[PDB]
RNA sequence: GGAAGUCGGCAAAAUAGAUGCGUAAGUUCGCAAGAAGCAUUGGCUCUGAGGGCAA
RNA sequence: GAUCUGGUUGAUUCUGCCAGUAGUCAUAUGCUUGUUUCAAGGACUUAGCCAUGCAUGCCUCAGAAUCACUGCAUGCAGGAAUCUGCGCAUGGCUCAUUACAUCAGACGUAAUCUGCCGCAAAAAUCUUGCGGCCGCAAAAUUGGAUAACUUGGCGAAACGCCAAGCUAAUACAUGAACCAACCGGGUGUCUCCACUGAGACGCCCAGCGAAUGAAUGACAGUAAAACCAAUGCCUGCAGUAACACCCAGCAGUGUUGACUCAAUUCAUUCCGCGAAAGCCGGCUUCCGGCGUCUUUUGACGAACAACUGCCCUAUCAGCUGGUGAUGGCCGUGUAGUGGACUGCCAUGGCGUUGACGGGAGCGGGGGAUUAGGGUUCGAUUCCGGAGAGGGAGCCUGAGAAAUAGCUACCACUUCUACGGAGGGCAGCAGGCGCGCAAAUUGCCCAAUGUCAAAACAAAACGAUGAGGCAGCGAAAAGAAAUAGAGUUGUUUCAAUGGGGGAUAUUUAAACCCAUCCCGAGUAACAAUUGGAGGACAAGUCUGGUGCCAGCACCCGCGGUAAUUCCAGCUCCAAAAGCGUAUAUUAAUGCUGUUGCUGUUAAAGGGUUCGUAGUUGAACUGUGGGCUGGCCCUUGCAGCCCGUGAAAGAAACAAGAAACACGGGAGUGGUUGCAUGUCAUGCAUGCCGUCCGUGAUUUUUUACUGUGACUAAAGAAGCGUGACUAAAGCAGUCAUGACUUGAAUUAGAAAGCAUGGGAUAACAAAGGAGCUUUUUAAAGGUAUUGGAGAUUAUGGAGCUGUGCGACAAAUGCUUUC
């Protein structure tokens, strides 16, 4: 029954400094798992710095201001996870959470038209009592009608304000997918071939836009489109293409010469 | 209390295990329920999770279902003839799953006049029911006499009921011998 | 494995021997570990014939395997 | 109460059958050994095991 | 920096130890100490004993106020107190137990349970009012009891109690017809057909979840045709999802590597399931926030299982054993698997690759030291485990074998009016003991979190010894004062801190730092600790003592001329530090795998036989031809890539070839005219592969190259003028931008995917248990409209006859 979490023991990710505090906040469970999701309370006090400490953080939050999938979330310890869209409407600000190429919490900036659908990963399918195909998603949901054609690697276009789905992408050879685990995280490629090994972890092998190979687990990778150059959803600056260190290092050294 | 824990067993070298932990009551066992044949008396036991199981302590009726025609009958229990774990269990007349019982037979000679039109309206469907159909001399045999043999097939002590289904086939002639 | 007997009923042992390196002294030495496999009587091996096996569960104090296929 | 009696535990008391478990020093390896010691046992109603010769 | 020196001889060259030397967030003690930053701190011995105080509670607009409560004029509130709902199983402390246990990496639960949180589901139920069981109607206006309180109190007291009287619910109990559907099973009276079939009608019974029984939970080895009875469609077999009307397409199609799983129908049986019979708000209605029962899946957890690894000891060699030891069968118990447990049966399971027993130890991440290989430490911040004086047992609860919960015994112990009643600091401060050995009975919830009836504010401030702040603190680690510049043969010049104060700044409030002024000349604002024969830097100095006193890690000094003792002077080393003791790393190739010795220095067994174990000979194997007189460098391309033999046949390819699957491929991959119209038919058409299933036959392991999957803190290192640095992850520049940054790497072994075949390993064998193809004949499932029966004809294999063609790694026109 653990209901503390020692700073030293949270995510990297949430960039927690180790001397400002022993303990960091708990997310409950919900629709994300613990490991690979980002609490609303620090979302709210850093990354956006609209909350100065946690006592100003639960001021906004328990006025019912921050908007999840439409929903207003009371909660600080609430779990936000991967596609999930946060709205603020008396500031106006409307954000996805995706990953970066180095593999880091992202927020997109979105458009109305955009902020209004989600891409949903199926994981699971069973019937219900009644005889009711029912489609368990990646961040809880559960579809009571899905399309007759869904699988259990395909991705739906899901509507939030009306609650219905839009359309379906399936998982096949020629399909743009992004990683969402592992040391490959945040980047975007195209699937070559997926190898099947029964009763353990299938293997997909992915070509990025550059050419470069790299392979994941199949359970990583996330369909967002038909091709490299129709994304059904929007991505960060970088496109997921992973840079030289070397190369890198060097552009960044030029760049602060010329912006002295 | 009663443990269900391999501690205070031997290992597979004839060492004895050093338990350095105190006992848990996530592993606990309870007292059986040695259900009787009787009129009816159970006492409810919470389990884990809040869930009730139903303790049964003494029983006299049942749900039996005859297999081949698959329906079923609630019934009264007249006797226990067998068990395999021992006799000493057929003199106290206890009941557990996969034991061997007689019960009353009249309920299921009452179904098959009415659905058959045999004793042991214009529309007449007993002439399509009894085309291409027979029944076995063993158990007509038992109809006639009163009772008929029976194997219990849920577990008392757990769910305290007693169902079971109708002796046929091979395994009838089976227990018809030990019991000769 | 290796079928190392065959006395028990319905169930028998098996031997898996391998090589184990020392760092210190950049060297292998042999060991040997043992397994209580439920066999179903669909196959018969012998002692010293090499048998498949896999996992399930729990089934006596000691079987954790069954065998699948018999070389 | 328990050898204070008496030269001296003389005399008396005391132990006790059968079955299971268990058993020291010493030793010529045979013993010491029933070492010492612990436990069970009635009556009634039942259940199992242990055979022969006739086809 | 991959380093050595003194001591055995009258001299020499060795072996070999003793002594010297450098580190330790590694402890303790001695002498000393001006400034500032960063920090460990009753683990070692006694998981010893504890006075006192404090450490866990929670109320919004939104569950229950008639305080004989409080203001102000009927509405408020600190609304006291109580009932109700949630929490108190987390956090904090400690390391006593513990070696197939725990733990690490990697995995399983298809063997299970799971409150709070997320997304969902819901058609069972004869109730109420009036009138006389019936009839008429519908916004169902349901019932009883208990606290706080009042009265009387008992008791020396007790986180001790009794009786009576009042009264709330989101506490407890009861309970809702018609509105309101689809679908099915069993059975009686009416119409019709035929001589059975169809349709009414009645009459039952059909919700979620649980139990037992019966079906479904697909197919994917052959094709043409007759004959019966019942049916469909045409006027005899074309055409053809299925189905006797209301519905002419209202499921012929769940998932997985795999299921007795998901879900559906039938029979019988439970005997848990409110629309809280709830609370607020906005506008007579309408709308919106909450709250709660049951069902079902994610998430957060719990419990179980074990693939490889895990100290010393043989003056510990046998251990276990139906008395449960290893396995089997039917049961019981559990949330669930299981000798976990009852009955019966069989005789197994483990061990020199070290079982069993004994001893010291909580396991990792990691620390110290090190050219490399290594040696050693890890009570202690993060993760896992275990405990609350000892030992058992248990209730509540989603979760405990809970201890600031209960019950008992043992050891200690407190109060008493002697009747009785209490206690558990290995939480925070403190105290006693123990010791070589370790802080204040301080301030605060401002930050970080947790709980919760809860944003903040307004009459109107939740708790928190978790946590933070300061006090003590030469454990350890950074930066750094004790002066500087000059003129003549002892006299001047500026400068600054320590310190003392500030309009002020910092801070929850204080303190420290930072910023700024009245202040140095024995700048008395006065530096120490060990040494001066050698190792080892530095005195033939001057007195005293006289093998005494004493020094001396080792070698050695001292017996009246002491380079060594006690002193003065002068010098040396490190310096706000420096000695001593005990452990440990290097020095140490004095534990040797890399990398030691064995004639005489310590050490080859008296000699052989022999089992586990270690080690073990050669061989299947130059590809070739043409471009830029053999051979070799290059760059080219193309080869049946020895030899045969031109769609097949040689060689390969189970990663392949044979079979078949429309429920295989987003519709069956690629190379306005017809069909239907009762139509939401609003429909339909204009050679290589993919996927499932059957048949056929075979190669690993190991090593090596990539790749996947792998908590932080710690180590390595990319950027960055916190004034530098030890640090940290930040910050930089002109109603904001940098679409700011926070890169990257290594981490044993075991586990996962794949490609490469040289060196090797495993297993098998022990060489006498070793033909193909093409036609003729004899014998013995699928298509006929569909469904149920009987029937020939054929496919194919089983065989015994003839015939044609071609091979053969060993001559049949042959041998005997
Ligand atoms: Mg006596
Ligand atoms: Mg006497
Ligand atoms: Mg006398
Ligand atoms: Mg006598
Ligand atoms: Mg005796
Ligand atoms: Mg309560
Ligand atoms: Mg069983
Ligand atoms: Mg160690
Ligand atoms: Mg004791
Ligand atoms: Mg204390
Ligand atoms: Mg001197
Ligand atoms: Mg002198």
């Amino acid at each position: 029954a653990k209901k503390h979490l020692k700073r030293l023991y949270a995510p990297k990710d949430w960039m927690l400094s180790k001397l400002t505090g022993v303990f960091a906040p708990r997310p409950r469970p919900g629709p994300h798992k613990l490991r690979e999701c980002l609490p609303l309370l620090v979302i709210i006090r850093n990354r956006l710095k609209y909350a100065l400490n946690a006592r100003e953080g639960e001021m906004i939050l328990r006025q019912g201001l921050v908007h999840v999938d439409n929903h207003p979330r009371r909660d600080g310890k609430y779990p936000a996870g991967f596609m999930d869209v946060v709205e603020i409407p008396k500031t106006g600000d409307r954000f996805r959470l995706m990953y970066d190429v180095k593999g880091r919490f992202a927020l997109v900036n979105l458009s109305e038209a955009e902020a209004q659908i989600k891409l949903m990963k199926v994981v699971n399918l069973y019937t219900a009592t009644g005889r009711v195909p029912v489609a368990v998603t990646h961040d809880g949901h559960r579809i009571r009608y899905p399309d007759p054609h869904t699988s259990i690697g395909d991705t739906i276009v899901y509507n939030v304000k009306e609650k219905k789905c839009v359309d379906l992408i399936k998982n096949r050879q020629g399909k743009a997918v992004i990683v969402t685990g592992g040391a490959n995280r945040g980047r975007i490629g195209e699937i070559v071939k997926v190898e099947c090994h029964p009763g353990a972890f299938n293997i997909a092998h992915l070509k990025d836009a550059s050419g470069a190979e790299f392979a994941t687990r199949a359970a990583n990778i996330f369909v967002i489109g038909k091709d490299l150059n129709n994304l059904q959803v929007t991505v960060p600056k970088q496109q997921g293409l992973r840079m030289n260190v070397i190369q890198e290092r060097e552009e960044r050294l030029i760049a602060a010469e010329a912006r002295k | 209390g009663i443990v269900r824990s391999r501690l205070h067993k031997r290992k597979i070298t004839g060492g004895k295990t050093k338990i350095h932990r105190k006992r848990m009551k996530a592993e606990l066992g309870r007292l059986p329920a040695n259900t009787r044949l009787g009129a009816r008396r159970v006492s409810p036991v919470r389990a884990r999770g809040g869930n009730f199981k139903i303790r049964a302590l003494r029983l006299d009726t049942g749900n039996f279902a005859w297999a081949s025609e698959a329906i079923a009958h609630r019934v009264r229990l007249l006797d226990v003839v067998y068990n395999a774990t021992s006799n000493e269990l057929v003199r106290t007349k206890t009941l557990v799953k996969n034991c061997i019982v007689a019960v009353d037979a009249a309920p299921f000679k009452r179904w098959y006049a009415k659905h058959y039109g045999i004793d042991l309206k214009l529309q007449r469907e007993w002439t399509r029911r009894r085309r291409n159909h027979r029944v076995e001399k063993a158990i007509a045999d038992q109809l006639r006499e009163g009772r008929v043999l029976a194997r219990i097939t849920s577990r008392p002590g757990q769910s305290g009921r007693a169902d079971g289904i109708l002796l046929e086939g091979a395994e009838l002639q089976f227990y018809l011998k030990r019991l000769e | 494995g290796v079928v190392h007997s065959t006395k028990m009923h319905r169930t028998i042992i098996i031997r898996r021997n391998y090589l184990h390196f020392i760092k210190k002294y950049q060297r292998y030495q042999k060991r040997h570990k043992s397994l209580a496999v439920h066999c179903s009587p669909a196959f018969d091996p012998k002692q010293g014939d090499e048998v498949v096996i896999g996992q399930c569960r729990p089934l006596s104090k000691t079987i954790r395997y069954n065998v699948l296929e018999v070389v």
